[PDB]
C-alpha cells in the first residue's frame, strides 16, 4: 500500500507477484529451451548498429535478449555467475528455474503455500546432492576422456567437424600444464582472431601469435634460430620529468645538444646491441626483441643495422607468456645483461593479411604456454568459435581439477529424480509434495532432449524410466533414435562441478523467488 | 497582486491535519507488517539505477521508498536510526511506532489534547524500560554454545536461516577477531575491519571467514613469486616513481651532459629508494601508489613480491592483520615497520579474476569473508544478515544482558505496567493502558504471519501469561503455539529491545506534537 | 576525504554527474588508476593513449608564451594585426590610475602564466592612440586575427573593484576564447 | 472484443523496438526472399554483357560500375541474411579478387533451391547435410576439370593472353589493349624470387585524352610540382629524407640565450653557414636530386638553388617508401650527406605537363625497378575510376595465377559440366539427402543462365545445348558470345579461362554462406538506431 505515499509508484501482491514471476520464467524458459543439445537451433542476434551475432550459448543470448522483466534480469545474472565460475551449463540452468516454478505455481494454485514447497526443495536438494556424490565415476584424466569432455561440449556448441577439430586443438591446448599439484592458469592459453581461410583451419600453434610487426622496412622478415630479449624498458624519448629546457647561443650548440639529447637512448639500446654481439653474431643465428614500451625510429634503424627485428608496444600479458613459452626472462631495465636472460625459437616469421601483420613464434623446445589461432571467412564464426572453445577449455578444465566426470545425455537426471521418488515417503510431512515437484523439475533436462530431436517428450522418458528398471544403470536419450542409451559406455560426458553448481544455485533462486510475494517500483521521485 | 506570504505557500491546520500525520504512520506500518517473523515473506524493491533488491529487513526496504509526506519521511528516518544505533529490531520498532500513533489517534477525536498523552507516552516508555530492565537474564560471555544460540536467534528469521549452523560460526569469528585493546582504556570492536566481499557464483556453504586479509589485486610482475611462505610485509603509502614535487623547478641546460644526467639522477633516485626499501629485508610489500618499472625491477632483484595500488581501508585493515605499520617515507622505514606473523600469501585465481590472500596470520585483528554464493542480490542479501549478526554478536558483548523473544518480552511489560496503571488514577491512566495494549501488536503480528488464528491464540497467551512467574512464556511462530521461550530457547539482546522501545515511543512523542504545516517556499 | 569504500566509491561516482565511462581523462588519471581498465581492449586504450599524447605534444608545442609583454605604438601594428595565424590577443590599454588597471595588471600575468596559449600584450593609453579620452580607464580590446572581436572599455562592465582572479577568464572567453575550466556565467556572485 | 493482447510470455516482455521471429517460415522464409532479392539486384551486371549501374551513396558520389563487390559495398543494405551474403563476396573478393557476383548469384540461387525443398517437405538438417556432402564433392572433382595451366608467366603475350579474358568481364570493347598494358605492367614486377607483390602496380589517372592514350612507366608519378628551381636532371643520384630539409631543432623545448652584442651579429651568420655547409656536403657527393617528407626551409631551398639541386617535397609515408624501393635508396632521418651504398640511382627526374596536371617523374629507361604505374587517360573521373577497377581484377588474376597455375574452363563450361557430375553422383547415392545433391546441379545453372540471360538469348534453350554437347564428353564447351542466336563453342581455344583457386574459394564460401544462412531460425533484431 504505497500507492497512498507514491502515486507513481508498481506494485505486485502476494498472487499478482507469484503469477508475473511465474510467467517470466516461463517466457524466458520457452525462449531457451529451443537450443538445449547438439539438436539445438542457431539463433541469429542483431544489435543497433547492426552487426550479427550467431549464437547458441545461454549466457549470451540470454544478455542479446530484449528484454526488460526484473525477475528476468534476476535469472540473467545469475546465469552470467555460473557460467563465469563453472564454464557452462547456462541454458540447462535457465530451462531448471523455469521448471521449479512451474510445478511451485502448480503446487499452490490448489490452495498451498509456498513455505513446505521450499523445504520440499530443500530436502530434495540434499537428497540430490548425496545421489549425485554417490553416482559420479572417478577415473585417472588421460588423453581419451579428455577429448570425449570436450567432444561433448564442443558437439552441443558447434556441428561435428568443425566440432572434433575444435576439440582436439582445446585438449593438446589445455594439457601442457604446470606440476600437478599446481592449479591450472588458463590464462596462458590465449585466444588470436584472423578473418582468413576457412573454419576448419582454426588451429593451436606451439609458440605466440602476436598482432604486432616489424615496424622497420629493413628489418628481416624470418628468422630460423632466434634468441628472445623480452624487456619492459622504454627505447622511446622519456623527457625528462621536471619541466627541462635547453638554453643555447648558435647552431653549432644546437646541434650538440641535440646529440646530447640522444645521447641516453643510443647508450641504453648499444647495450642491446653489445650483448646480441657477444651471445652470437654468427652463422644466422637471429635476435628478436620484444618490449612491452614504445621503440623510436632512430632506435629502430640502430637496431636494423645490425641485424635485429624488434617488436614494440606487446600486451602486458604476452611478456609472461613468452617468459612461459620462449624460456627467457623478463626484463625491466638492463642494469645487468647476461646471456641467460634470452629465450630461445626455432621459428620467428611474420604473415601478412590485408594490411596487418603478424609474428609467428614457434618451435620452441617445451612450450608452456601455447596459441589458438582462429581463422574465419566472417566476423560472426569468429566469434562463435571464440565461445565454442572457451566453453570447451572451461570444461576440460573442470574435468581435470577433480577427477570425477557425470553421465551425461540427462542419464543422471533421470537417476537422481528416481532417487528423489523412492526418498519421498520419508520426508515426514506435507513437504514430500514438493519433493515429488523437484523431481519432476529435473525431468525438464531429459524431456527437451527429446523435444529437440523430434520425439514425444512422454512416450521416449517413460521408455527412460522403463529402462532404469531392474537393469539399473545410468541411461539416457539417444538423439538419434530416441531408444534408451547407457551414456557411460557411448562416452556422453559431464562436468560434476557443472551439476553441483545447478543443484545449488537453481534451488536457491526458486526457493527465493517463491518467497517473494510483492513487486515494488518506488523511490524515483 | 496583493499577498502577503508567498503565492506558492500553502497552510494546513487543525485535527484533519492530526489524523493525516497518523494516517501517514500507518501507511508506512502497513507496507512492511508482514515481514516481521521467522515464517516472514521476501519483497523484491526496483531500484532507479536499474537494480533490484531482494530483501526481508525493514530497513532495506524503507530506504528505497521515497516520500513526499513530511511523517513518512520521519518514519524512514526513525527505521534508518535503528538500523545504524543497534542493527536490529527496524521492523519491530516501525510497528511499534505505527500502532502507538493508531491509538493515539482515537485519544485525539475524544477532545484530549495532545500534550497529556505525550506526558503518559513518556512516562509508559520510562516504566516499560524499568520493567523491561527486570527481567532480564545474564548471558557467558566466554561460553560459546549461548553466543552461537543467540546468532541463531537473531538469523532464524532472515534468508540465510537455513545455512545458520554455519553462518553463526562465521559472525562469531569475526566478532571474536576484531575485539581489540587500544591504548589503555577504550575496548573497541568496528566494522571496518571486518570487511565482507561477494564472489557470485559457487556454493553458499562454501563461504568461510578467512584469518586474514583477503584483496582483489595480483602481482605487479610476472616474475615474482605468486606464493609466499612467510611473508615480510611492508606497507607503503607514497609512490615508488619519480615525481616533479610542488614548487616551479624549471631547470636550465646549456652543457652537453646534463640532460643525460638529469635522466641518471632519476634512475639513481629510484634505486636509492628500492635500495633503502631493500636493505631490512622484506618479502611483500603493499603499495597505495604506483610503481616504477625500475622500482619493481630493483625489488624483484632482492627477491620481493609487489602489489601496486590498493585501496586505503585495505592497507589499514591489512596493516591491522598483519601488525604491521604504513610508512610513507622508505629511509624511515624501520624494523618494527616490518609486518611478521603473516602465515601464508598466495595468488590464487578465482573465476577469471586474480585473488590475494594473507591469511593463516597469528592472532590478527582484521578479517575478511570470503562470501561465495549464486548471484549478487543473494549475496547481498546474505551479507545483509550477516552484518545483522555481527552487530547482535557486538551488542551482546558488550552488553552481557538478555530478554526473552517471541514477543514475551513485549506482553510481559505491557501486563506488568498494566497492572501498574491499575492502582492510579487520573485522567493519563487511559493513554498508559493504550500503550500498554500498544506493545500487544507484535505478538499479534506473528500469529497473523505464521497462519493462525491471533483472537483465540491471544487471548490464551494474556489469560495464563498473568501469573506465576509467567514472563518467559512466548508464541512459537513456526508452529503457531504457546511455548515457553525457555524450551525454545529464543532470546534477544536487551540492548535492542530497549532501543526500539524508546525509539517508537520518541516518534510518537514527535508526530503528535505536530499540528500545523506550512508547504511551499524558497529554503531560505 | 579517501576513508571510503568500492560502494561508496561507485555511490560517489553515480552522483557527482554519471560515471567517467574510461574514456575522458587526461594523462594523469588514466596513468595513475592503470589497473581499473579491463584488459581485453588494450589496444582501445593505447590507441587513446597515443592520440592523447600527440595531442599533447602539439598543444604543448603553441604554448611558447607564458607571460604578458608590454608595448608602445611603434610596434603595436605588428602585435595587433601580424601577430601571427590561428593567434588572438588581448590588448589591455592601461595608465597609472589605480583601481582597474592595478588590479587587471595583477590578474593578467597569473592568466597569462596558466594560460601559455594566448598572446598577452598590455599598453600604455597615451602613447598607443592617440589622444585617448582616458575616463573608460580599462580597455582590453580583444583582437581575434586583426580584427575586432570583443571590447571592455566601462569599469562598469567589469563591475567596477569587485574582480576576483578569474571571472576575467570567462569575460575574455564568452568572445571565443580558449575554453575555460570553470562553469557559472557570473563565477556565482 | 475489439483489441487482441499481446501472448503472456515473451511476446509481452519485448523491448520497443524489437522484432523477433521464429519458426521455419516466419524467419527462414524471409531470409530466403531477402537474399534471392540481393543476387537479383546484382544478376543483370554478370559476364561480359553486364551493363554497368550507378550507385549514388549516402554522401551524394557517383559510382556507375558492374564490380559486383563496388556496388555491393557502396549500397546500403540493411537485412541480416544479405548481410550475411555481403560478408561473403567481400571475402570472396579479398582472397581471390573474382567470383563476387559468382558468389552472390550461386548463393541466391542455393538459398531458393533450399526453400523449395523445405516446402516439399525435407528437413533443415536434411537440406544442411546434403549440400555439405555436394561440396565436398565437388571439390573432389573439381580438380579433373582443370586444362591449360599457365606455363610461363613472364612471356608477354601468354600473360596478356591469360589476363585478357579476366578482363573482359569489364569494358567488353576495349580487352587486348588493357590486358597488354595490365602484362607489362606485372611482368617488370615479379621478382624471380615468386613472392610478387601487387601494392607495387599503382594507377596514375589524368584527365584529358581516351584510353587508348594510357602508358605504363617503370617508375613513379607524383601529382607535385618541384619546389627548386631546376627541372629535368638528366640521370641523378636522388637522396631521399624522412626528415624536413631544414636544420634539426631539439625535441625539447630551446630558447637561445644571447647576453652580447657579438652573440647577436653572429648568430644569423652562424646559422647560415652551418646550413650552407650541411647543403655542400649533400651536394658535393654527387647528389642531383633531393627528396624530403616534411617542409622545406627557404634558406635550405636557397643553397638547393645555387648548387643545383632538384628538390621534391613529398607528403605521403607510402609514397616515401615506395620511391625508396623504385630507386633503390633509403630514408635516414638526418642530413648526413648518404654513404655509397643508400645513394639512389635512376635514369632521368622530369616535371612534366600531360593534361595541365604538373607531375613529377621518376622514370626508368632499363626496365628495372621494384615498382612500375599505370599512367590512364580519360576523359571522365568515372570512366577513369571503371579502368582502375578492371586493372585491379587483372591484377589480382595474375597475382592469384603465380600460385596454382591451373586454369579452367569459362563462359559457363566448367559450371555446366560440374552441375553433370554432381547430379550423376546424386543419382548414383541412396537415402534422403539425395534431393539436396540435385540441386546442386539446378545451382550451377544459376551462373550460364545468367551469362545468357544477359545476351538477350533463351537460358533454357542455352542451357539444353549445354547439356546435348556436354553429353557426349567434350568437357570444354560453352556459352558463345554475340551470335545472334543461342550457341555453344569451345573455350579451350577461345582463350577463355578462370583461375581453378577462384572458382574453388568462390564455391566454397558460397556454399559456406548459404549453409550459416540456412542454420539459424530464429531471429531478434534490435531497435535499428
Ligand atoms: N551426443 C549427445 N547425445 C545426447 N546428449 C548429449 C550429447 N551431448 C550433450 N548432451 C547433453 O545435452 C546437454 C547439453 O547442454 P548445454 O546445451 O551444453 O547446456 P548449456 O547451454 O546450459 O551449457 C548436456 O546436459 C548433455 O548431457
Ligand atoms: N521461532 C520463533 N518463534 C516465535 N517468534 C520468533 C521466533 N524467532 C524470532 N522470533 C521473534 O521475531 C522477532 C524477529 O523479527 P525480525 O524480522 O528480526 O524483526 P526486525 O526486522 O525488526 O529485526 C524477534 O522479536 C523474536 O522475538
Ligand atoms: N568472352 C567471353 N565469352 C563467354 N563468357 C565469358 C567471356 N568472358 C568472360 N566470360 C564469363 O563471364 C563471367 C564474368 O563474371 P564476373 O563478372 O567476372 O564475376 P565476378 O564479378 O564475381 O568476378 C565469367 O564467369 C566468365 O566465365
Ligand atoms: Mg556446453
Ligand atoms: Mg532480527
Ligand atoms: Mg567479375
Amino acid at each position: 500500500a504505497v500507492k497512498t505515499l507514491n502515486p507513481k509508484a508498481e506494485v505486485a501482491r502476494a498472487q499478482a507477484a507469484l503469477a508475473v514471476n511465474i510467467s517470466a520464467a516461463r517466457g524466458l524458459q520457452d525462449v531457451l529451451r529451443t537450443n538445449l543439445g547438439p539438436k539445438g537451433t542457431m539463433k541469429m542476434l542483431v544489435s543497433g548498429a547492426g552487426d550479427i551475432k550467431l549464437t547458441k550459448d545461454g549466457n549470451v543470448l540470454l544478455h542479446e535478449m530484449q528484454i526488460q522483466h526484473p525477475t528476468a534480469s534476476l535469472i540473467a545474472k545469475v546465469a552470467t555467475a555460473q557460467d563465469d565460475i563453472t564454464g557452462d551449463g547456462t541454458t540447462s540452468n535457465v530451462l531448471i528455474i523455469g521448471e521449479l516454478l512451474k510445478q511451485a505455481d502448480l503446487y499452490i494454485s490448489e490452495g498451498l503455500h509456498p513455505r513446505i514447497i521450499t523445504e520440499g526443495f530443500e530436502a530434495a536438494k540434499e537428497k540430490a546432492l548425496q545421489f549425485l556424490e554417490e553416482v559420479k565415476v572417478s577415473r585417472e584424466m588421460d588423453r581419451e576422456t579428455l577429448i570425449d569432455v570436450a567432444r561433448t561440449s564442443l558437439r552441443t556448441k558447434v556441428h561435428a567437424e568443425l566440432a572434433d577439430v575444435l576439440t582436439e586443438a582445446v585438449v593438446d591446448s589445455i594439457l601442457a600444464i604446470k606440476k600437478q599439484d599446481e592449479p591450472i592458469d588458463l590464462f596462458m592459453i590465449e585466444i588470436m582472431e584472423m578473418k582468413h581461410k576457412s573454419e576448419t583451419d582454426t588451429s593451436l600453434i606451439r609458440g605466440l601469435v602476436l598482432d604486432h610487426g616489424a615496424r622497420h622496412p629493413d628489418m628481416k622478415k624470418r628468422v630460423e634460430d632466434a634468441y628472445i630479449l623480452t624487456c619492459n624498458v622504454s627505447l622511446e624519448y622519456e623527457k625528462t620529468e621536471v619541466n627541462s629546457g635547453f638554453f643555447y647561443k648558435s647552431a653549432e650548440e644546437r646541434e650538440k645538444l641535440v646529440k646530447a639529447e640522444r645521447k641516453f637512448i643510443e647508450d641504453r639500446v648499444k647495450k642491446i646491441i653489445e650483448l646480441k654481439r657477444k651471445v652470437c653474431g654468427d652463422s644466422d643465428k637471429g635476435f628478436v626483441v620484444i618490449n612491452q614500451k614504445g621503440i623510436d625510429p632512430f632506435s629502430l634503424d640502430a637496431l636494423s643495422k645490425e641485424g635485429i627485428v624488434a617488436l614494440r608496444r606487446a600486451k602486458r600479458r604476452n611478456m609472461e607468456r613468452l617468459t612461459l613459452a620462449c624460456g627467457g626472462v623478463a626484463l625491466n631495465s638492463f642494469d645487468d645483461l647476461s646471456p641467460d636472460c634470452l629465450g630461445h625459437a626455432g621459428l620467428v616469421y611474420e604473415y601478412t593479411l590485408g594490411e596487418e601483420k603478424f609474428t609467428f613464434i614457434e618451435k620452441c623446445n617445451n612450450p608452456r604456454s601455447v596459441t589458438l589461432l582462429i581463422k574465419g571467412p566472417n566476423k560472426h564464426t569468429l566469434t562463435q568459435i571464440k565461445d565454442a572453445v572457451r566453453d570447451g577449455l572451461r570444461a576440460v578444465k573442470n574435468a581435470i581439477d577433480d577427477g570425477c566426470v557425470v553421465p551425461g545425455a540427462g542419464a543422471v537426471e533421470v537417476a537422481m529424480a528416481e532417487a528423489l521418488i523412492k526418498h519421498k515417503p520419508s520426508v515426514k510431512g506435507r513437504a514430500q509434495l514438493g519433493v515429488q515437484a523437484f523431481a519432476d523439475a529435473l525431468l525438464i533436462i531429459p524431456k527437451v532432449l527429446a523435444q529437440n530431436s523430434g520425439f514425444d517428450l512422454q512416450e521416449t522418458l517413460v521408455k527412460i524410466q522403463a529402462e532404469h528398471s531392474e537393469s539399473g544403470q545410468l541411461v539416457g536419450v539417444d538423439l538419434n533414435t530416441g531408444e534408451p542409451m547407457v551414456a557411460a559406455e557411448v562416452g556422453v560426458w559431464d562436468n560434476y562441478c557443472v551439476k553441483k553448481q545447478l543443484l545449488h544455485s537453481c534451488t536457491v533462486i526458486a526457493t527465493n523467488i517463491l518467497l517473494v510475494d510483492e513487486i515494488m517500483r518506488a523511490g524515483m521521485s | 497582486p496583493v499577498l502577503v506570504l508567498s503565492q506558492n505557500t500553502k497552510r494546513e491546520s487543525g485535527r484533519k491535519v492530526q489524523s493525516g500525520n497518523i494516517n501517514a504512520a500507518k501507511t508506512i506500518a502497513d507496507i512492511i507488517r508482514t515481514c516481521l517473523g521467522p515464517k516472514s515473506m521476501m519483497k523484491m524493491l526496483l531500484d532507479p539505477m536499474g537494480g533490484i533488491v531482494m530483501t526481508n529487513d525493514g530497513n532495506a526496504i524503507l530506504r528505497e521508498i521515497q516520500v513526499q509526506h513530511p511523517a513518512a519521511k520521519s518514519m524512514i528516518e526513525i527505521s534508518r536510526t535503528q538500523d545504524e544505533e543497534v542493527g536490529d529490531g527496524t521492523t519491530s520498532v516501525i510497528i511499534l511506532a505505527g500502532e502507538m500513533l493508531s491509538v493515539a489517534e482515537h485519544f485525539l477525536e475524544q477532545q484530549m489534547h495532545p500534550t497529556v498523552v505525550i506526558s503518559a507516552y513518556r512516562k509508559a516508555l520510562d516504566d516499560m524500560i524499568s520493567t523491561l530492565k527486570k527481567i532480564s537474564i545474564p548471558v557467558d560471555i566466554s561460553d560459546s554454545d549461548m553466543m552461537l544460540n543467540i546468532i541463531n536467534s537473531s538469523i532464524t528469521t532472515k534468508a540465510i536461516s537455513r545455512w545458520s549452523s554455519l553462518a553463526c560460526n562465521i559472525a562469531l569469528d569475526a566478532v571474536k577477531m576484531v575485539q581489540f585493546e587500544e591504548n589503555g582504556r577504550k575496548e573497541i570492536d568496528i566494522k571496518k575491519y571486518a570487511r565482507v566481499e561477494k564472489i557470485p557464483g559457487g556454493i553458499i556453504e562454501d563461504s568461510c571467514v578467512l584469518r586474514g586479509v583477503m584483496i582483489n589485486k595480483d602481482v605487479t610482475h610476472p616474475r615474482m613469486r605468486r606464493y609466499i611462505k612467510n611473508p615480510r610485509i611492508v606497507l607503503l603509502d607514497s609512490s615508488l616513481e619519480y615525481k616533479k614535487g610542488e614548487s616551479q623547478t624549471d631547470i636550465e641546460i646549456t652543457r652537453e651532459e646534463d640532460f643525460t644526467r638529469i635522466l641518471q639522477m632519476e634512475e639513481e633516485y629510484i634505486q636509492q629508494l628500492c635500495e633503502d626499501i631493500i636493505q631490512l629485508k622484506p618479502d611483500v610489500v603493499i603499495t597505495e601508489k604506483g610503481i616504477s618499472d625500475l622500482a619493481q625491477h630493483y625489488l624483484m632483484r632482492a627477491n620481493i613480491t609487489a602489489i601496486r595500488r590498493v585501496r586505503k581501508t585495505d592497507n589499514n585493515r591489512i596493516a591491522r592483520a598483519c601488525g604491521a605499520r604504513i610508512v610513507s617515507r622508505p629511509e624511515e622505514l624501520r624494523e618494527d615497520d616490518v609486518g611478521t606473523g603473516a602465515g601464508l600469501l598466495e595468488i590464487k585465481k578465482i573465476g577469471d579474476e586474480y585473488f590475494t590472500f594473507i591469511t593463516d596470520c597469528k592472532d590478527p585483528k582484521a578479517c575478511t569473508i570470503l562470501l561465495r554464493g549464486a548471484s549478487k542480490e543473494i549475496l547481498s542479501e546474505v551479507e545483509r544478515n550477516l552484518q545483522d549478526a555481527m552487530q547482535v554478536c557486538r551488542n551482546v558483548l558488550l552488553d552481557p544482558q538478555l530478554v526473552p523473544g517471541g514477543g514475551a518480552s513485549e506482553m510481559a511489560v505491557a501486563h506488568a505496567l498494566t497492572e501498574k496503571s491499575k492502582a492510579m488514577t487520573g485522567v493519563e491512566q487511559w493513554p498508559y493502558r493504550a500503550v500498554a495494549q500498544a506493545l500487544e501488536v507484535i505478538p499479534r503480528t506473528l500469529i497473523q504471519n505464521c497462519g493462525a488464528s491471533t483472537i483465540r491464540l491471544l487471548t490464551s497467551l494474556r489469560a495464563k501469561h498473568t501469573q506465576e512467574n509467567c514472563e518467559t512464556w512466548g508464541v512459537n511462530g513456526e508452529t503457531g503455539t504457546l511455548v515457553d521461550m525457555k524450551e525454545l530457547g529464543i532470546w534477544e539482546p536487551l540492548a535492542v529491545k530497549l532501543q526500539t522501545y524508546k525509539t517508537a515511543v520518541e516518534t510518537a512523542v514527535l508526530l503528535l506534537r505536530i499540528d500545523d504545516i506550512v508547504s511551499g517556499h524558497k529554503k531560505k | 576525504k579517501e576513508l571510503e569504500e568500492e560502494a561508496e566509491e561507485e555511490q560517489r561516482i553515480l552522483q557527482q554527474s554519471v560515471v567517467k565511462t574510461y574514456e575522458d581523462m587526461t594523462l594523469e588519471e588514466l596513468e595513475d588508476h592503470e589497473d581499473e581498465f579491463n584488459e581485453e581492449d588494450e589496444r582501445a586504450i593505447e590507441m587513446y593513449r597515443r592520440r592523447r599524447l600527440a595531442e599533447w605534444k602539439a598543444t604543448k608545442l603553441k604554448n611558447k608564451f607564458g607571460e604578458v609583454l608590454e608595448i608602445s605604438g611603434k610596434d603595436y601594428v605588428q602585435e595587433v594585426t601580424k601577430a601571427g595565424e590561428g593567434l588572438w590577443v588581448i590588448l589591455h590599454l592601461y595608465k597609472q590610475g589605480i583601481p582597474l588597471c592595478a588590479l587587471i595588471n595583477q590578474h593578467l600575468s597569473g592568466l597569462a602564466r596558466k594560460f601559455p596559449d594566448v598572446k598577452f600584450i598590455k599598453a600604455i593609453s597615451t602613447t598607443c592612440i592617440p589622444n585617448y579620452p582616458d575616463r573608460n580607464l580599462p580597455t582590453i580590446f580583444v583582437y581575434l586575427e586583426g580584427d575586432i572581436k570583443a571590447q571592455f572599455i566601462g569599469p562598469l562592465v567589469f563591475g567596477g573593484m569587485n574582480l576576483t582572479r578569474d571571472e576575467l577568464e570567462w569575460k575574455l572567453s564568452e568572445s571565443g576564447a580558449i575554453m575555460t575550466d570553470l562553469e557559472e556565467n557570473p563565477k556565482k556572485p | 472484443a475489439l483489441h487482441v493482447p499481446k501472448a503472456p510470455g515473451f511476446a509481452q516482455m519485448l523491448k520497443e523496438g524489437a522484432k523477433h521471429f521464429s519458426g521455419l517460415e516466419e524467419a527462414v522464409y524471409r531470409n530466403i526472399q531477402a537474399c534471392k532479392e540481393l543476387a537479383q539486384t546484382t544478376r543483370t551486371a554478370y559476364g561480359p554483357n553486364g551493363m554497368n549501374k550507378m550507385v549514388i551513396n549516402h554522401l551524394e558520389k557517383l559510382f556507375v560500375t558492374n564490380d559486383a563487390a563496388t556496388i555491393l559495398r557502396e549500397l546500403e543494405v540493411q537485412h541480416p541474411a544479405a548481410k550475411m551474403i555481403v560478408m561473403a563476396s567481400h571475402m570472396q573478393e579479398q582472397e581471390v579478387g573474382d567470383g563476387t557476383n559468382f558468389v552472390l548469384v550461386f548463393a541466391g540461387a542455393l538459398l531458393e533451391l533450399a526453400e523449395e525443398l523445405l516446402r516439399i517437405g525435407l528437413s533443415v538438417s536434411e537440406v544442411i547435410e546434403g549440400y555439405e556432402i555436394a561440396c565436398r564433392k565437388a571439390h573432389e572433382i573439381l580438380p579433373n576439370l582443370v586444362c591449360c595451366s599457365a606455363k610461363n608467366l613472364r612471356d608477354i603475350d601468354e600473360v596478356s593472353s591469360l589476363l585478357r579474358t579476366s578482363i573482359m568481364s569489364k569494358q567488353y570493347g576495349n580487352e587486348v589493349f588493357l590486358a597488354k598494358l595490365i602484362a607489362q605492367a606485372c611482368v617488370s614486377i615479379f621478382p624471380d624470387s615468386g613472392h610478387f607483390n601487387v601494392d607495387n602496380i599503382r594507377v596514375c589517372k589524368i584527365l584529358g585524352s581516351g584510353i587508348s592514350s594510357s602508358s605504363v612507366l617503370h617508375g613513379m608519378v607524383f601529382k607535385k610540382e618541384t619546389e627548386g628551381d631546376v627541372t629535368s636532371v638528366k640521370d641523378a643520384k636522388i637522396a631521399v629524407y624522412s626528415c624536413p630539409f631544414d636544420g634539426m631543432i631539439t625535441e625539447t623545448k630551446g630558447t637561445v640565450l644571447i647576453k652580447t652584442a657579438e652573440e647577436l651579429m653572429n648568430f644569423s651568420k652562424g646559422e647560415e653557414n652551418l646550413m650552407d655547409a650541411q647543403v655542400k656536403a649533400i651536394a658535393d657527393t654527387g647528389a642531383n636530386v633531393v627528396v624530403t617528407g616534411g617542409k622545406v626551409a627557404d634558406m635550405a631551398l636557397h643553397y638547393a638553388n645555387k648548387y643545383n639541386i632538384m628538390l621534391v617535397r613529398l607528403n605521403s609515408k607510402w609514397d616515401l617508401r615506395r620511391l625508396c624501393k623504385t630507386v633503390g635508396a633509403t630514408a635516414l632521418p638526418r642530413l648526413t650527406p648518404p654513404v655509397l651504398e643508400e645513394m639512389g640511382h635512376c635514369d632521368s627526374v622530369y616535371l612534366s605537363e600531360v593534361g595541365d596536371t604538373q607531375v613529377v617523374v621518376f622514370k626508368h629507361e632499363k626496365e628495372d625497378g621494384a615498382i612500375s604505374t599505370i599512367v590512364l587517360r580519360g576523359s571522365t573521373d568515372n570512366l577513369m575510376d571503371d579502368i582502375e577497377r578492371a586493372v585491379d581484377d587483372g591484377v589480382n588474376t595474375f597475382k592469384v595465377l603465380t600460385r596454382d597455375k591451373r586454369l579452367v574452363p569459362g563462359g559457363g563450361a566448367t559450371e555446366i559440366e560440374l552441375a553433370k557430375q554432381i547430379t550423376s553422383y546424386g543419382e548414383t547415392c541412396p537415402g534422403l539427402e539425395q534431393y539436396a545433391i540435385k540441386k546442386f546441379a539446378e545451382a550451377f545453372e544459376a551462373i550460364p543462365r545468367a551469362l545468357a540471360e544477359n545476351s538477350g538469348v533463351k537460358a533454357n534453350e542455352v542451357i539444353s545445348k549445354l547439356y546435348a554437347v556436354h553429353q557426349e564428353g567434350n568437357k570444354n564447351v560453352g556459352l558463345d558470345i554475340e551470335a545472334e542466336v543461342p550457341a555453344v563453342k569451345d573455350m579451350l581455344e577461345a582463350g577463355i579461362l578462370d583461375t581453378y583457386l577462384g572458382k574453388y574459394w568462390a564455391i566454397k564460401l558460397a556454399t559456406n554462406a548459404a549453409v550459416t544462412v540456412l542454420r539459424v531460425d530464429q531471429i531478434i533484431m534490435a531497435k535499428p538506431a
